[PDB]
RNA sequence: GAUGUCGGCUCAUCACAUCCUGGGGCUGAAGUAGGUCCCAAGGGUAUGGCUGUUCGCCAUUUAAAGUGGUACGCGAGCUGG
RNA sequence: AGCCAGGAUGUUGGCUUAGAAGCAGCCAUCAUUUAAAGAAAGCGUAAUAGCUCACUGGUCGAGUCGGCCUGCGCGGAAGAU
């Protein structure tokens, strides 16, 4: 959960 | 080799020795051998400077009283408990 | 300025000066080093 | 370490022995010459048989007393570098002339040949020999 | 693994070995073995040292040379660890590994340090374990 | 007055010297061929300190310097790693015979006219790197 | 927390700290911290001085603690009246007389020993001095 | 052979270990806004909901809603929860 | 004491580290020129760089520095009529 690139 | 000038004590006791220390002098004793133990008073500052040398205690020293040289070694030393002072020193002849 | 009972030089530049009966440490290099006994 | 009186005496002895062996002594000022250059100066000195030693002026006067280089006592003003030539009297002057050309801050104050004090203009003549 | 025992987060990088067991002729069933496996998993996780993992991002920042000390210091202020530094004809590239929790509004602080002349890119790299203070914070 | 170290043969690629010559504003190709000339004559793959005194009006003067004593002694000992503890542990041993050739190589750098004094400067470096000296 | 492992009696009379000290010489090592005054050293104060002194020398050399807290001090609970027996033991203290050597050190340079004893002294309520061994 | 005991109200007075306003040093003080000390007592320094409450919490302000001493100031001034 | 000048070379010692170049740390603390220069006492740098210091040659002219013991002072030191 934490930025436009998706990811945690 | 340390030549230490000293005078025979006029009197002896806690009061006499405490008064001597208040005068910047300290009681000391020369004992051993046939000669009777002689009570002497030494200047505190003079001996305090000499005894800073480690060799002083081990090497023989000369003490002159009434112009007579006596060769002795420092048997025991009494130091003030907290202050950098010498309460008393014991000397053994030869 | 640090107002503390124990004032002392924290660097060579620090200087102990008594002004008007008050011990002060002034430092040319650091402002934080400035101190006053009080 | 403030040199001890004996330490200065050993210096005075060494310098006096070097001065007794030296055909020429050149006094110059190394004020403002960097170590990078000074080390190159000495490297050139060693190659040319010139022992270059900077000494305290007072020690130099103490050593000069009793050698043919008595005239140098006045020459000892400011920082004084003494370049004793052991092998060739002209080599020391030639090295200083090259250094002085490379370094406009290098002032060669005075020179001495055979007892006679030499002026700065005649130092160039000592280099031509 | 879908719901971790401690904090409910997904279990990762963990393997198990089934070496022994028991059965009944009538009672034993697929569902029964699944529930027994669940009980054993919880007991083992409770005794194994369970640590939460924080996602780490590979971050590359292009900064003017004058502010490189400031950007490197900001990344160090974050629990991020520098892994690289490339000087470039235009700007200086800085590579660092920073937890995403620390990477919030990083652009605002980065622009304040470099006069808005610095840009950064990031990619998820791995799940290194969180520091204890941050991990306890996550558990709460 | 710019100081940089470029390995022999690494002059040809633009990127290692690209930031240094881009910020100053110097053409890489001209420096490249010139530095390559000397580096190709010297053993390739050996790091070379270069003092490149660039004047403002596009004038470049580079001073090639002998490879550092660290790499020379490390290669002479044939070890790619130094010593973590110079005294309590020894990484490798070097020969006195091997101190003379590198001393002759770097004699142009120091100021002691004594070759034995130069072999001492290297053996002292060997003590710092933990190399045993006979 | 230095404290007798066992004792004959658990409570002791308050007593009087009078007289000069015994153990005034640096016997165990080269340097020592010597009390110039009289007072009581708590186990906690001794532990804090030991922690600060051992941290300074970077765990080098050897540290001798020449003083042991063998005296049980009893304090009454707050808001209780006088009497109703003696108070429960709370802490242990060592009686100090002027001249006592509290700590000794060896294997470290003298200039380093001076600083380590300065950091230890700060945590101590008794004026202390730096002493070195002497040949009697 | 009696010094009325909590809170409120009316009326205060002082201290300063200063809440605001005034002056200043350092700041991890760009500015705005702070933090922390030093100096300073001239003046100012809420209204209500709940509860007997002091207090506290809450709503809404305000430059700010100081902390204490005064027989926990004040019942031959009032009240009596 | 001040002032002038140098304060280096091997070298950016090895290790480590994203980097660690005298100056985070860790170990070694050597050798050269030599007036003297620490594998560095500081400031500084992301590392560099840069600025000092130790040390040294000049200038200058007479005392100067650091501890020990001790007398009497100073700061620490804010309350309510
Ligand atoms: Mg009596
Ligand atoms: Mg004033
Ligand atoms: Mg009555
Ligand atoms: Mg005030
Ligand atoms: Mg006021
Ligand atoms: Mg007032
Ligand atoms: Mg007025
Ligand atoms: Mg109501
Ligand atoms: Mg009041
Ligand atoms: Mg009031
Ligand atoms: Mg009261
Ligand atoms: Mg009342
Ligand atoms: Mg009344
Ligand atoms: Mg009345
Ligand atoms: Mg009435
Ligand atoms: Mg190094
Ligand atoms: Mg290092
Ligand atoms: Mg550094
Ligand atoms: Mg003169
Ligand atoms: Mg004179
Ligand atoms: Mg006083
Ligand atoms: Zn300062």
């Amino acid at each position: 959960x934490c930025w436009w690139g998706x990811s945690g | 080799m340390f030549t230490i000038n000293a005078e025979v004590r006029k009197e002896q006791g806690k009061g006499a020795s405490r008064r001597l220390r208040a005068a910047n002098k300290f009681p000391a004793i020369i004992y051993g051998g046939k000669e009777a133990p002689l009570a002497i008073e030494l200047d505190h500052d003079k001996v305090m400077n000499m005894q800073a040398k480690a060799e002083f205690y081990s090497e023989v020293l000369t003490i002159v009283v009434d112009g007579k040289e006596i060769k002795v070694k420092a048997q025991d030393v009494q130091r003030h408990p907290y202050k950098p002072k010498l309460q008393h020193i014991d000397f053994v002849r030869a | 300025m640090k107002v503390r009972a124990s004032v002392k030089k924290l660097c060579r530049n620090c200087k102990i000066v008594k002004r008007d009966g008050v011990i002060r440490v002034i430092c040319s290099a650091e402002p934080k080093h400035k101190q006053r006994q009080g | 370490m403030a040199l001890n009186l004996q330490d200065k005496q050993a210096i005075v002895a060494e310098v006096s022995e070097v001065a007794k062996g030296a055909l020429s002594a050149v006094v110059a000022d190394s004020r403002g010459v960097t170590v990078d250059k000074m080390t190159e100066l000495r490297k050139a000195g060693r190659e040319a048989g010139v022992y270059m030693r900077v000494v305290r002026n007072t020690l130099l006067r103490r050593a000069v007393e009793g050698t043919p280089f008595e005239c140098l006592k006045d020459a000892f003003v400011g920082p004084t570098l003494i370049a004793y030539s052991m092998e060739h009297p002209g080599a020391a002057a030639r090295l200083f002339k090259e250094f002085a050309k490379a370094n406009a801050k290098f002032e060669v104050k005075a020179a001495a040949f055979e007892g006679e004090l030499i002026p700065a203009s005649q130092i160039d003549r000592l280099a031509t020999l | 693994l879908k719901a971790g025992p401690l904090a409910g987060y997904p279990v990762v990088d963990m393997g198990i070995r089934l070496h022994f067991g028991s059965y009944h002729d009538v009672d034993s069933s697929e569902l029964a073995f699944k529930l027994a496996a669940s009980i054993a998993f919880k007991e083992g996780f409770k005794k194994a040292k369970p640590v939460l993992l924080e996602p780490i991002m590979k971050v590359e920042v292009e900064t003017p040379e004058e502010n490189t000390g400031d950007v490197i210091g900001d990344l160090s202020r974050r629990r991020g660890m520098l892994k690289g530094q490339e000087s470039e004809v235009t700007g200086v590239k800085i590579h660092a590994e920073v937890p995403l929790s620390e990477m919030f509004g990083y652009a605002t602080q980065l622009r304040s340090l470099t006069k808005g002349r610095a840009s950064y890119t990031m990619e998820f790299l791995k799940y290194d374990e969180a520091p204890s203070n941050v991990a306890q914070a996550v558990i709460e | 007055y710019v100081k940089l170290q470029v390995a022999a043969g690494m002059a040809n690629p633009s990127p290692p010297v690209g930031p240094a010559l881009g910020q100053q504003g110097v053409n890489i190709m001209e420096f490249c061929k010139a530095f390559n000339a000397k580096t190709d004559s010297i053993e390739k793959g050996l790091p070379i300190p270069v003092v490149i005194t660039v004047y403002a009006d596009r004038s470049f003067t580079f001073v090639t310097k002998t490879p550092p004593a660290a790499v020379l002694l490390k290669k002479a000992a044939g070890i790619k790693s130094g010593s973590g503890k110079p005294n309590k542990d020894k990484v490798g041993k070097i020969s006195r015979a091997q101190l003379q050739e590198i001393a002759q190589t770097k004699a142009a750098d120091m100021t002691g006219a004594d070759i034995e004094a130069m072999t001492r400067s290297i053996e002292g470096t060997a003590r710092s790197m933990g190399l045993v000296v006979e | 927390m230095l404290q007798p492992k066992r004792t004959k009696f658990r409570k002791m009379h308050k007593g009087r700290n009078r007289g000069l000290a015994q153990g005034t010489d640096v016997s165990f090592g080269s340097f020592g911290l010597k009390a110039v005054g009289r007072g009581r050293l708590t186990a906690r104060q001794i532990e804090a001085a030991r922690r600060a002194m051992t941290r300074a020398v970077k765990r080098q050399g050897k540290i001798w603690i020449r003083v042991f807290p063998d005296k049980p001090i009893t304090e009454k609970p707050l808001a209780v009246r006088m009497g109703k027996g003696k108070g429960n033991v709370e802490y242990w203290v060592a009686l100090i007389q002027p001249g006592k050597v509290l700590y000794e050190m060896d294997g470290v340079p003298e200039e380093l020993a001076r600083e380590a004893f300065k950091l230890a002294a700060a945590k101590l309520p008794i004026k202390t001095t730096f002493v070195t061994k002497t040949v009697m």
